[PDB]
């Protein structure tokens, strides 16, 4: 979820230890997902109320 | 274009009430500044640079057209040089490809000779040169070849000698109106290039003088490569 | 014709030269404003200039189609008038519509000209050489003779087009400029690890 | 790094160097953006699979 | 003079391309003497305009 | 999995048809193709690489 839109909803985090990432290859950057951070499910709720 | 209406302007403006001053660049643009340069001043200045070398252009269309380049044709040692260094320079080229291009001058020079007394001047070239059958062919039967021909502007008579790599020396002599060419009497003196032995005119006196003939070289031959020597 | 008329011949083209090199060098200006400002002069010099010129002719009497201006004071205004109507065909062409609102518009400069270009069209002066089709060129542009089907002035393009409201290029051109804000965004998140909301 | 208080979490990658034998470093002032400048006590969990 | 000048100040805008982010034209007169524009609302979707 | 959508359904439609108040449920995977990571970024979630 981008920070900077304060609509996005958290619906459902992934563990601590979960990350994303390709699992063939190793991990030299840092992660697009880390911990918690990851979202498997989010929601939105906009200004005219359309979800 | 896209539409029509000027303002006019408002002669008496000033008495209007509460309304925001619409002048304080312009006041302030000509503030007396100590210890600082005055806004308008510089403006000022740049404007005179870049005004003035446009002034300079309308000098120069105005002299192209409004001359008579003929009838002023003090080019004509332009003309007859730059010719000279050309033909050096085409000699050098073909010498890469062929040694025995510079065989018979491997030195590229042009020496000027004047001949006040005699009416008459010398320029000689150590470039290509020209045969027999080039000599009847280009100079015989004209045409750019005003480098060459410009000379008569000022010259009644031109009597050149030429010595080409493939052909013997030969003199081609025109005076406008007929032109022989004759196998040279002395030979192979160049051992090649040409040198131009001009029948100046009357009013052409002032070319034949040394320092004249420097000054033109100066004006208009000072950029090129070879040397070039005038009789002293 | 006359043997000095065709050394006169490579006189001219060697004044085409320079005028073809200034002509390139009007060229690099950019500003419009200064390039009418010349170019007005070009035209107010020239013409009357040559309105001298024809003036000078007309009192030597010399047939165009003649033997090659001898006398200095009509041999100039040959100079003059052969040269500079070339000259002024190199500005029309590349200068349609500039010359056209500070030349069309006086009846004096047309019929001027017009007395020209028969005079050159007699002379034979552009019938040889590079600068032979050129007499041809301007009257077809002046409209003084009939315009070719095949015959389009290259300078002639209409530079304000029509307004472009057909702009998918410049849509990619946003979604790209954007794309790549948006690429920025991500990279940012990126870092290492970040607080958890 | 969790902080026990708040209940926030930090992860940092860990790399080998040329001898195969993991280094990390903590300095304070550089890595003020990734823990938002936020003091505290933080339990610290080593994370291997 | 060339297309962009500014009459009354006798000097062409050097920036001639450039669109509205915020602001959207309403109304502007036959001599564009007077310029409306209309104040944009908030993202629908939250995103930073 | 899908690159493209068919007809005149497109990322701008479908943010043209949330701003509506239509609502929208979007199913991924693995196979993502480009739209459905687009019409992430246009609500401000941020989907992974393919």
């Amino acid at each position: 979820a981008d920070p900077d839109n304060p609509l996005v909803l958290d619906i459902l985090t992934g563990s601590s230890t979960s990350y994303s990432f390709f699992p063939d290859k190793p991990i030299t950057q840092y992660p697009h997902a880390v911990g918690k951070n990851t979202l498997l499910i989010a929601g939105l709720q906009a200004r005219n109320n359309a979800r | 274009v896209d539409v029509d209406g000027t303002v006019e302007e408002d002669l008496g403006k000033s008495r209007e009430g509460s309304r925001t001053d619409d002048e304080v660049v312009q006041r302030e643009e000509e503030a007396i500044q100590l210890d600082g340069l005055n806004a308008s001043q510089i403006r000022e200045l740049r404007e005179k640079s870049e005004k003035f070398a446009f002034q300079a252009e309308v000098n120069r269309m105005m002299k192209l057209i409004i001359n008579s380049l003929y009838k002023n044709k003090e080019i004509f040692l332009r003309e007859l040089i730059s010719n000279a260094s050309d033909a050096l320079d085409k000699i050098r080229l073909i010498s890469l490809t062929d040694e025995n291009a510079l065989s018979g001058n491997e030195e590229l020079t042009v020496k000027i000779k004047c001949d006040k007394e005699k009416n008459l001047l010398h320029v000689t070239d150590t470039g290509v040169g020209m045969t027999r059958e080039e000599l009847v062919k280009n100079l015989g039967t004209i045409a750019f070849g005003v480098g060459f021909y410009s000379a008569f502007l000022v010259a009644d008579k031109v009597i050149v000698t030429s010595k080409h790599n493939n052909d013997t020396q030969h003199i081609w002599e025109s005076d406008s109106n007929e032109f022989s060419v004759i196998a040279d009497p002395r030979g192979n003196t160049l051992g090649r290039g040409t040198t131009i032995t001009l029948v100046l005119k009357e009013e052409a006196s002032d070319y034949l003088e040394l320092d004249t003939i420097k000054n033109l070289v100066k004006k208009y031959s000072q950029f090129i490569n070879f040397p070039i020597y005038v009789w002293s | 014709l006359d043997p000095s008329l065709e050394i006169y011949k490579k006189m001219f083209e060697v004044k085409r030269r320079e005028q073809l090199l200034a002509l390139k060098n009007l060229a690099q200006l950019n500003d419009i404003h200064q390039q009418y400002k010349i170019l007005d002069v070009m035209l107010k010099g020239l013409f009357k200039v040559l309105e001298d010129s024809r003036t000078v002719l007309t009192a030597a009497d010399v047939l165009p189609d003649g033997p090659f201006p001898q006398d200095e004071k009509l041999k100039d205004a040959f100079s003059h008038v052969v040269e500079n109507t070339a000259f002024f065909g190199d500005v029309v062409l590349r200068f349609p519509r500039i010359v056209h609102y500070y030349f069309d518009h006086n009846s004096n400069w047309n019929l001027l000209i017009r007395w020209g270009i028969s005079f050159c069209n007699q002379t034979g002066v552009f019938n040889q050489g590079p600068h032979s089709p050129i007499l041809s060129l301007m009257a077809q542009e002046l409209g003084i003779s009939e315009k070719d089907s095949n015959f389009q002035n290259p300078f002639k393009i209409d530079r304000t087009e029509f307004i472009p409201s057909t702009d998918p290029f410049q849509k990619a051109l946003r979604e790209e400029e954007k794309r790549r804000k948006k690429e920025e965004k991500r990279k940012e998140i990126r870092k290492g690890p970040r607080i958890s909301r | 790094l969790h902080n026990q208080k708040t209940g926030q979490e930090v992860v940092f990658v860990a790399e080998p160097d040329n001898k195969n034998v993991y280094k990390f470093e903590l300095d304070t002032s550089e890595r003020k953006i990734e823990f938002d400048s936020a003091s505290g006590t933080y339990t610290l969990y080593l994370i291997i699979g | 003079r060339p297309p962009g000048f500014d009459r009354v100040r006798n000097a062409e805008i050097g920036n001639k391309d450039f669109e509205l982010d915020v602001l959207e034209e309403a109304y502007t007169t036959e001599h564009w003497l007077v310029r409306i524009y209309k104040v944009k609302d908030l993202d629908n979707r939250g995103l930073s305009r | 999995s899908v690159e493209d959508f068919g007809g005149n359904i497109n990322v701008e439609t479908i943010s043209a048809f949330i701003d509506g108040g239509g609502s929208v449920l979007v199913a991924a995977s693995s196979d993502i193709g480009d739209p459905l990571r687009e019409l992430g970024s246009e609500c401000g979630i941020e989907f992974d690489e393919e």
